[PDB]
């Protein structure tokens, strides 16, 4: 269709929110599950190390 | 007046062809994508890994022809 | 260069490195080059060409089998 | 109210901009020149959108517990582990731009496309009565400008990761001397890698405009050329493809993202 | 053309699309939610096992 | 008024188009995901997931094509 | 004279186009199946079952352009 | 006159793109058959029962379109 | 002019698409029936007998295009 | 008077399309006789006449189709 | 003045459909000559004689058109 | 004038046809990528390199189509 | 002026047609060489020169058509 | 006038149809290459000569073709 100055201001709402999400929303996400997963792993080594 | 009736001719013909070609395309490349999973299952994320990084080139040229005949039919007709 | 065996049910027929070999493939003549993709078939009887490394091409007369 | 059905289909069509020289509202019988014409309907609920995605994200990412999480919490996980999985199965640099970058990406253009399953002329309709709004038309991802705009940025992030990853040198080297390997291909070898270059951003945004304006599209014609009483039994066998649509080309714009930054650097 | 008519079919076919998504999209979603905790009670239990 | 009936020839051959290609991409896509049923029955209901995974692009060019055919010749014409 | 003649073309090439597109999908998507049948021939009431629903898809975008060819035809005349 | 003279070229364009499309299907679907009767001999039968139930799939919407083009140069023309 | 020289022109269409279809589907066809024959060279009377079966379909449908172009040259023009 | 040109253009397109399938289909046909006779080279004299017994029936539409060109060309034009 | 000028149009489709029919055509029949020949390396010379047996067949409608081609390129011009 | 409504035409059928000729020429590349990668995928890094070198020449010439398309679009108007 | 704007269009369809027959005769042709020599590179040569010798047979009717239509394109201007 | 505009469309027949070739022949050509060097990868140098020993005859004439469509186009 028809292009316009959104192509622009859209530009701005786009690069904000990938800052705000790389800052905030995903590192302490991800590091959650990690923390729940590094857990179950090293608990069940800790299981079978003993085990023998 | 003539315009229209040549305008609206022209963004068919492109995405009709636009259609023949996208279509064929991932159709023998989805083929080869079915048959490879249906030979090694437990491989089929990384096929459609694979299968997307080569779909996404195949529609490219069609892509833009769509987007211009689009454009031609909403923007100049 | 490669690793060839060949070997029946009842004895080792030949063994060692080898260049390249021929075989007469059941589906047709055929030509094994090194790091050659996995690949499993009939033979039919004849002659198997081999030329070890050095070039000492030998001739071992295969009944059949499967490579 | 004389609507001819060629011609509510007509005002359908119709984005409400505003304009930037007066910030008057262009109204739709006569479209003014210029390129300082803001589209504000999609705007809004493109930007509406993504604060509703970081909002519902950050209401959790403040709290998540690793205990046996919540429905909710588990939910927003699932995504979490997906879109990671598919950057760890396509990324293997060191970059943290990379997964939040895909995951704006494919929940912020699920959401956009999900507003194609609403009624046509729920919104549209409460915006012209209730507030007096001339036109308004509730599918970002089906205005050529937003699209073409995510394009364009992650346009710019392939060139800044192209010179980072391999300098200038090698990348002169890379636009020049392929496919032809020869010195004297040089000069047609600028022209197709260059285009070939170009070729992904604008098929990118091109992919998904596409799709989502000729969806639309036919909610239109199905609303204003059927008689209600035979609009469903054409209607819901569209909408129950367009979930598969709506999800097919936002799952691809990750990728093909993911795909792009990644085949850039390494 | 009437615009009333319109926003009835629009709304018959909306109700229509909904029910079918209630009874073949949700449970699914919920299936995998469910089973996914499940999965992660599993595996703490696993720890909890080992620390047996 | 002679604008029409081109409008009208306008959207038959995008559509035919169009019909042409999705089609035999589908043609070609089930034939396989077929053939891969035929050698692992029990994982039907896994294919037949990646093969609607996949149909859902094979239509999305020739899709766009009908729906602007359908345009055409009833909103314009 | 020539505005209800054009009509008929623009049905004929409608209809020609989505002829082709049906038999040849159909056409390969039947070979494969009949290949499968003749593989394991005690598995055939299942494969026909797997047959028709991707039929049903195949032929499901010409037959919309039929019915607007017979619509173009009859009814517009 | 030229209002019907060219109807015959509509019927024309229509039916020869029937005639190709059915026979191209029917020929693929018939060389599949072949080569299922070639690999199990003894199931000859039961395969041509099959070949035509589904060729009857085939042509059906090429015989129509045959219907229609005899009916465009005999009734109309 | 206009009404010899079309005529001339339809059949020209007809027989051309009909020698298409005619001919490139027995070519496929007889492919394989030459592949089973050269598989099982004991059986080649029974897959020419149904080679015939299936070549008597594959060919009637051009063939109506074929008397109907003689039809519309001699006949008509 | 003009008309005698498109009497050469309606046999340049018969011709041209009945030399399009007098070709393909042969040279498929042609190419499986190659690969059965590389298979069985003792069979080369039965599958030699089984490939004209088929061939014979490729391009009798191809030939209806040139010798109704030349007429037109020649005996009409 | 058309009489001249449509004439090396007339030829111009003549000898773009011959062109394509043969070089497609001896492609297939090549293309499966070779193969034969790299797997039966000792029949060669069989292979090559029946190859170029089957190659004047293909070759021949190809042909009439070319020289008509010229023909009508210099002849009537 | 008449000339941007035929220069529209022009473009629309150069981008057409270059987008049939990648995208096809692109998914069977990409067919035999993807079988090659199912067959063994620790190859895949490196079927995956021989793969872009291969589809940098596949797509040389739709791209010099394309550029000019839209040149004559753009440009010439 | 009116003269030689068509003939330009006639050399451009000898030409598009010949291209294409040509690029994908030897295509394919090309493909079953190189599969032929990736079975058995010792043959190599052997098949190299059979290659060549198929090779001038491909392409002799589509190199008429060129010198044809570079000749009308200069020739007749 | 109507003279140059049915130019470009003779040099779009031209191009376009170039352009259909070139792909198509080198798709099916590079297919079996990429199959062949999947087969042997350590032959992949010997097959890749072979391959452009064969790509040059495929592009022959989709490149006169092609010169003759930017004749047309810009040099009448």
């Amino acid at each position: 269709m028809n292009l316009n100055a959104t192509i622009l201001g859209q530009a701005i709402a786009f690069v904000l929110f990938v800052l705000f999400c790389m800052k905030y929303v995903w590192p302490p996400l991800m590091a959650a599950i990690e923390k729940r997963q590094k857990e179950i792993a090293d608990g069940l080594a800790s299981a079978e190390r003993a085990h023998k | 007046n003539l315009n229209m009736d040549l305008l609206y001719m022209a963004a068919a013909v492109m995405m009709g062809l636009a259609a023949i070609g996208a279509a064929i395309g991932i159709g023998i490349l989805g083929g080869k994508f079915l048959e490879g999973a249906a030979r090694q299952p437990d491989l089929i994320p990384l096929l459609r890994t694979q299968f997307f990084i080569v779909m996404g080139l195949v529609d490219a040229i069609p892509m833009i022809a769509v987007g211009l005949g689009l454009y031609v039919m909403f923007a100049v007709a | 260069t490669y690793h060839l065996d060949v070997v029946s049910a009842e004895q080792q027929m030949f063994s060692g490195l080898v260049e390249k070999i021929q075989v007469t493939g059941s589906e047709g003549e055929l030509g094994i080059y090194p790091g050659h993709a996995p690949l499993l078939t009939a033979i039919k009887p004849g002659m198997i060409r081999i030329v070890k490394q050095h070039g000492h091409e030998e001739f071992i007369y295969l009944s059949g089998g499967i490579l | 109210e004389n609507m001819t059905p060629q011609d509510y289909i007509g005002h359908h069509l119709n984005n409400l901009q505003l304009d930037l020289r007066t910030f008057s509202l262009v109204d739709p019988q006569n479209p003014p020149a210029t390129f300082w014409t803001i589209n504000i309907d999609s705007m809004f609920f493109s930007v509406v959108l993504g604060l509703l995605f970081l909002v519902l994200f950050r209401s959790v990412a403040k709290k998540a517990t690793s205990g046996v999480p919540g429905k909710f919490q588990t939910a927003i996980e699932l995504v979490i582990g997906f879109v990671n999985g598919s950057v760890k199965d396509m990324y293997h640099g060191k970059s943290k731009l990379i997964a939040p970058l895909a995951l704006t990406i494919f929940v912020w253009v699920f959401l956009m496309n999900l507003m194609d399953l609403l009624p046509i002329d729920l919104l549209p309709y409460i915006a012209e009565h209730v507030l007096g709004l001339p036109a308004l038309r509730v599918v970002p991802s089906a205005d050529v400008n937003v699209t073409l705009s995510m394009a364009l940025g992650v346009f710019i992030l392939i060139l800044f990761y192209s010179i980072k990853m391999k300098g200038i040198g090698g990348f002169t080297k890379e636009l020049t001397l392929q496919p032809f390997n020869h010195w004297a291909f040089i000069p047609v070898n600028l022209i197709l890698e260059g285009v070939s270059l170009l070729s992904k951003p604008v098929s990118l945004g091109l992919r998904l405009f596409g799709n989502m304006y000729a969806g639309e599209l036919i909610f239109i014609l199905i609303a204003g050329l059927l008689p209600w009483w035979s609009q469903w039994i054409l209607n819901v066998p569209w909408a129950i493809f367009h979930i598969l649509i709506i999800t097919l080309q936002a799952f691809i714009f990750m990728v093909l993202t993911i795909v792009y930054l990644s085949m850039a650097s390494e």
